[PDB]
């Protein structure tokens, strides 16, 4: 079930990030009339569109974090408490990941530079000791 | 000492508005939306029950109704484009009324008007003989002209096009999911407990009328009054109930076709005469059946409104044709029915005569009207009426009586009662969250 | 303990449909602008195209259920109504006509088959109008009751084409999307529909003319240097048969007489193009096609055709069966005009230079739909056409010893599944698996 | 060379996979103008532009997914069955035209695609917790 | 010991061609329709530290653009909008001699006409007001429409509103616009100044000849730029660092008759004139326009030599859109006489101005728009921000120089505007050597 | 500094601001409504929308294939060759803008990515029989 693990507990939940990693992305009669209905063919189109839009952008970020390739990374940046002031027991005490996210919601954008600047800090000191 | 973890396809969604895809079941032809919302659905909904979710529905505010709207008038223009224009047809006419069997309830009624109009060669004229209702025809200065001359131009829908209404499923595209309200008992807006996720909506059979609404849900295990706001005499209310009321339509005239040409590879289709005696077009409702009925929807409107609260019906209101009287689209044809019988009650079979019309004018807006082409042999419709249009018809100082009249001209409306469980959302995989690793 | 591998490409491929795209080169500016094929098959070809000689591949091609000449006859009405879009429609010439024959001159074999006819027309204004006259061919005008109207008045509205639009076929090539790829049977003897072993990859089909035509198949291959015979199922009489040449046989066509044009005008941006007086005498169209060669080339035919037959039967040939006048003629189209010849003197022998007369219609329903009606500009001078036959669409229908062929037309989709007998579209599919010496 | 030859041993396969590659993915101002005009066409084009995106992208998850991204060639942890295929290399890997085969195993691939999922996601969370 | 090291995201462009989406910030204006999209509240100028770039306005593609999208707005203007067709008819007309300043004789005509009704088979009798300029002469009072003999006439939609409104073009994603900062930049070359924007400034889409009006102003200085200045085959567009103002007016108080030309539509014509006759016009102040044109000579002087005698005169002769100037005021069209400005040499002003109702929008013919009756009386006052040129050809080294104002295609309006913004792509991609190896 | 901030700025310097461009690259229902019955506009947004996401994808898998994906900065195995430069480390990482530098080689574009190429199958290929024991 694809949104099953919307009850679910924080950490029950990362059991099912595969189902719906793979449904983000998911009759010749059928053809004939909706090229036809030239507004219906755009609506359609542009859909389709913007999924994929949508899905690279995510992709893209994934890249950019140094977390590309899983669906779980851990990264080298701390939490900090003004975030969320809970522990891990109370994060994960039996609170659904979608009312977890309500509590953090405008942090984000926050979280998401620190990432970004890290991971291309992370690639210069890298370059740099690969050529040592 | 908890470092950032980031997850992607964590179980999270916002609120959205989207374009949904039009899904029917996969099995007639030449049916308007059978034909063009052609994908099929064969696999059975994959609901999925979820638990300990509330989640916060508004009827109200759902765009999925406004959607339904605007697609459904966009789809019949798109059938009606490639069919033949009547503009040749707005001549001046000459009537006299039809005296062949007529009753008193049809007298000046059905009039019989004939022509000078086109042929196939541009040089030649011919004088043709079609009958008119007399709510399609004004007179001017025996001379006449079709109401929708000066306003409008006439289109023929073509005759192997049908309006039939058939189960419409809308889809979600991916990235996308349709959230279902299974509470019980269900009022307009609010948190609902049972929250389940489907891929596609529950197919809703387009079907348009006015005052009464015909064939949908049944509102479960009682009569169930929704509305935006209550207290407001402005907004309408709609009343779903829980048994189906039936309601035999039939248009007794046994009616032929006349086939003209207009012009080349053009074709009018006309009324011909009647065949055996002319009577009203009138619909049946059990009399037991629609007095408890009323008397449900009595009883749960004093719930809001008081036990020592008189409600009474009034008989509709004044206005146009489409919004005074029920409008069907019965066996093609447009039918518009009394209600005088059925609100006329105060709470402390019944026939109902209706009139047909051919220009109709099926949407609110003006300057396109559609000729509806008549219908051989004789119409008999049954249908199941499923709910209410009402309006409380407040703004007084008077608490001791409330008045209810039947209402609504705003088709809008009516597919509020079918997608009010209905919500679409938008899927956020990505999400943040502390834990104990780190790089 | 070999386990799973996964390969991200993998060289293998399924049968699919997918939708094709049109590539052409046009060789002149004016057909780069008037020319239909030209414009509308835009993307130039590939200069340097190649083919890939897959080894020890064994492949079905079934021509009989191939998308890609579905999609070509599709894409063709399309294209041919697309090109009819912009032009002057002549809803105001469906009016009664006041004719008499055109007696000047005329050799009695056209006596009857040309009238001269008058009308009241439009003008720029509204309120004045005009008295002009034209010729018609006998075919387009029919009796109403000396008052006559035009054929399709009865039936659909006619546009006229655009005077300066050429139709003319200039080779077509269709190319896949990339994902997809086309294959070919380079199998010299390859017999309709089976299994080959000489099967090629290539990016776009070589080019195909785009020709239309009922009875002959004109200016296609031909045949692998072998004659051919090809069909769904020979056995079913329901069945057509497409015969392919190996040499091609010629056919001269003349329309002999001068033409003129007259410009009408019909309303403030409207012109019509009537057609004429002619000067000079009046002559039947006709096309010559060698004796001998026809009959050599029949003869090829026959004994290729008894193959599948007695060893000892007789084959007859007859003329055409009832129909229309699109199925029983060999429609011909060249020099913009539209020729019906009678091909009764190539179909009457027995076995075990020939004239063959032609009449001119303008008025012309092109995929045999009938809910329109389009008009052919007249042109202007004499008509000479010379065209390679390549091959036949031959129709075969207890009688043990002898059986009776016939010439006939058929839907425009059989000259495309000739030409396109030899190509198949798959789709890539790159993953797959495999069991392998090692571990993650 | 785009298919190479599949009549080829399937290894050697291996020397034309980043050709394969990259033949999936594709200035007359005068096609577009006639496209414009010409909807229906347009409309068809920009499907089938969309379809071959969609395409790509849909195999590129998966391999993610499964935890073979970034590599022509992957290496896994399934075990593989002899209810799909009973033969050796000489058998399997150095005498088979790799159609015919790939049509044998038809039957059998989405039960290996979701056993290649499961691994992975077994991986992941390994990963995880003994980064500590 | 150096390796190849690849680096994605790059700050480097190239020049592109692309299309660009248009945005901007009443309802019944087809620009402000179409370019619905908003616009950024607080657009974003970058200044480019140490980066310099080559600017051509002459070749740049936004301009085409905005040419190819204002006319094909035009055409969906026009497109749903009732036809002229059924009053292609013989008029029959008279002089209208009443209360007409006598300078103005001969340019209205009162025509009669028999045109069709709502029903088909009835018939009515219409009388309307036209112009001299639309109406032309069968072989007395026999007269049609212009158009009759080569065109259908589309009559505007009363209700569009075609009042230029700013509007910004925005790269799309990939891309940027570049723009000149520089002052007197003078178009094909360099500049030192250079910042790259999300959208354009608002550009008004205004529609005339000869005179540019309601632009930009050219900073501190007079620019005269040139595809080539010594070409007389090409033009010059000259930008004024000062405007000058121009009040225009259409006098009488017209009335308007609407009709029932058929079933659900309506024709608008031109009813009786409440007041007197007489005739459009436009004022120029006299010793502004003196002034100005002593600032362009000098500029000229610089570019032609310092003898400096230079005559100015009228435009060539041709039809009335090139050689007239020509603008929409309060939705009319209307024609001046501009020899009133040009009529010196170096070393207020009435412009009279004529109305027509079937417009050629643009230099294509086979399609004409009527343009319906605006009631009232029309006046609007407008700002001269430059001037089209044309430098006359003939004999070498004529101590006088010539100048002629004239016309030529729209495209050089939008070139006045659009002349400092450049559209480039980015290239993320780039490749150096450095000291890491794998 | 800005998105295109660093344009005029040294190559060295400029590398860090690698982030900005990599993700611009791939960054009102009355207005689209009007916009969607205008057919002809829509589509050649759809075509703008497409090629955009086109664009990025050859560069995704470019970098794929040269087998440095998921990187902005990438280490290679394959030599820098005096042919394609002459020019002084100093001046290729100082003195010098992007800008600069691209036009100078962009003669050699299409070899070193063709040398990539090369590099990276002959590495999993060894990769592959490593493994394999
Ligand atoms: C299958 O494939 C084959 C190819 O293998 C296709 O066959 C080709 O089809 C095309 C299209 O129809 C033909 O193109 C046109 O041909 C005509 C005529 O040229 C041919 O005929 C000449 C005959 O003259 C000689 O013999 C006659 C015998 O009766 C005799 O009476 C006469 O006095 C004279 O002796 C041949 O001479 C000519 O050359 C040949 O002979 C050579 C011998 O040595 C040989 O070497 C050659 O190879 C060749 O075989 C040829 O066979 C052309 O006139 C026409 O060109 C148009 O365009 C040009 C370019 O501007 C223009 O100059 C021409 O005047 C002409 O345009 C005018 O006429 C048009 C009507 O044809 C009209 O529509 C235009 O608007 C225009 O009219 C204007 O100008 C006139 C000027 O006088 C003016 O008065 C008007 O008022 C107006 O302003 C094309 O080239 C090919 O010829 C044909 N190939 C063959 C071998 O037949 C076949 O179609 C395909 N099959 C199918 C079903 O599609
Ligand atoms: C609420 O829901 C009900 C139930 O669906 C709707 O009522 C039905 O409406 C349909 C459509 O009008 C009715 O179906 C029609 O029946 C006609 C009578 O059929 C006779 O002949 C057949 C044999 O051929 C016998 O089996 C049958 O018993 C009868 O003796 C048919 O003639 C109709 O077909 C004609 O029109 C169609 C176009 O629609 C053409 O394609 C056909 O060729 C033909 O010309 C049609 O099949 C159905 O009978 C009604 N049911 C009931 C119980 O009355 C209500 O209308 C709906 N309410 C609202 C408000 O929408
Ligand atoms: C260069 O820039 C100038 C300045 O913007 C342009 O000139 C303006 O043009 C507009 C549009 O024509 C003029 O606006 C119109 O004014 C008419 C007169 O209104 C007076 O009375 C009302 C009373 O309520 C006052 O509020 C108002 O301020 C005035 O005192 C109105 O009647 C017009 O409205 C009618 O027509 C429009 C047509 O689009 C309809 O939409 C309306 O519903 C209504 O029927 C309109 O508001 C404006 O006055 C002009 N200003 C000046 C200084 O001239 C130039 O045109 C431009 N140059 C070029 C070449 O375009
Ligand atoms: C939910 O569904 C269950 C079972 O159908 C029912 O008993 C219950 O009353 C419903 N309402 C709730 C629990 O929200
Ligand atoms: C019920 O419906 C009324 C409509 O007037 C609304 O005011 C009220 O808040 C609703 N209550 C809930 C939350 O169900
Ligand atoms: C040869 O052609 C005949 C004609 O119908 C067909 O039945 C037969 O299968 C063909 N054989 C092969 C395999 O090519
Ligand atoms: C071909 O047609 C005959 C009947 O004429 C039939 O018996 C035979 O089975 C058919 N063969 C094919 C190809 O199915
Ligand atoms: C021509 O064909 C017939 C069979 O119809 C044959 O009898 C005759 O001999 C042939 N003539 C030639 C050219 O040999
Ligand atoms: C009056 O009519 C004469 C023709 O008889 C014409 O020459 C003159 O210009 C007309 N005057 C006006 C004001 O139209
Ligand atoms: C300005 O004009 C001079 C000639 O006087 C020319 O050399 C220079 O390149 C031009 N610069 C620009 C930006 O147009």
């Amino acid at each position: 079930g694809f949104l099953g693990a919307a009850g679910s507990t924080m950490g029950a939940a990362s059991m099912t990030l595969t189902v719906q990693a793979r449904n983000l992305l998911s009759a010749p009669e059928c053809q004939q009339h909706l090229l036809k209905l030239t507004v219906w063919g755009i609506k359609q189109l542009q859909a389709r569109v913007l999924a994929v839009e949508r899905y690279l952008r995510d992709q893209q970020l994934l890249g950019i974090w140094g977390c590309s390739g899983k669906l779980i990374c851990c990264t080298n940046v701390p939490w900090n408490s003004t975030w969320s002031n809970r522990n891990l027991s109370e994060i994960w005490d039996n609170m659904t990941w979608l009312q977890w996210d309500k509590e953090i919601s405008n942090y984000t954008q926050i979280i998401y530079g620190l990432l970004e600047e890290s991971q291309n800090q992370q690639e210069k000191n890298e370059q740099d000791l690969l050529a040592l | 000492n908890l470092w950032v973890t980031v997850y992607y396809g964590v179980p999270v969604w916002k609120d959205a508005e989207t374009t949904l895809f039009c899904a029917s079941d996969a099995k007639k032809k030449h049916n308007v939306w059978a034909t063009h919302c052609c994908v099929p659905t064969d696999p059975n909904p994959q609901e999925i029950h979820l638990e300990n979710v509330t989640e916060e529905f508004n009827m109200w505010k759902n765009n999925m109704v406004e959607q339904m709207h605007t697609d459904i008038i966009s789809l019949w223009d798109q059938s009606l484009k490639p069919c033949v224009k009547l503009t040749p047809l707005c001549v001046t006419l000459q009537c006299t009324n039809v005296t062949n069997n007529i009753t008193d309830d049809m007298r000046g009624e059905l009039k019989n008007c004939s022509f000078n109009m086109t042929t196939e060669l541009r040089d030649k004229k011919q004088k043709v003989y079609s009958l008119f209702y007399r709510l399609d025809v004004v007179q001017i200065n025996k001379e006449y002209r079709l109401i929708n001359c000066n306003t409008s131009a006439i289109t023929q829908a073509c005759p192997k096009v049908s309006f039939e209404p058939i189960p419409i499923h809308y889809c979600a595209p991916a990235g996308f999911a349709i959230l279902k309200c299974k509470d019980k008992k269900f009022n307009g807006t609010g948190p609902c407990t049972n929250v389940s996720t489907v891929q596609c909506t529950h197919g809703i059979k387009p079907v348009v009328s006015t005052q009464l609404l015909l064939n949908g849900s049944l509102a479960e295990e009682e009569v169930i009054i929704r509305s935006e706001n209550i207290t407001n005499n402005a907004k309408n209310i709609l009343v779903q109930l829980n048994e189906s009321v039936q309601i035999n339509c039939t248009r007794p005239n046994n009616n032929t076709r006349k086939s003209i040409r207009i012009g080349p590879g053009q074709w009018f289709y006309a009324t011909g005469d009647i065949i055996g005696d002319i009577r009203q077009a009138h619909c049946n409702v059990s009399k037991a059946t629609w007095n408890e009925t009323l008397g449900k929807v009595v009883k749960q409107l004093r719930k809001h409104f008081g036990n020592n609260t008189i409600i009474r019906f009034a008989n509709s209101s004044g206005g146009d044709l489409e919004v005074t009287t029920h409008s069907f689209n019965c066996g093609g044809e447009f039918f518009y029915c009394n209600t005088s019988g059925l609100f006329n009650s105060t709470w402390i079979s019944i026939t109902l005569p209706c009139r047909i019309k051919q220009i109709i004018n099926m949407w609110q807006r003006i300057g396109q009207a559609m000729y509806a082409p008549p219908i051989q042999g004789v119409i008999r419709c049954v249908s199941n009426i499923t709910g209410l249009i009402l309006t409380r018809d407040g703004g007084s100082t008077n608490s001791t009586t409330e008045t209810f009249r039947p209402g609504g001209g705003d088709m809008r409306d009516n597919w509020r009662s079918e997608l009010y469980k209905y919500k679409v959302v938008k899927i956020e995989p990505l999400g943040v969250a502390p834990t104990r690793c780190k790089r």
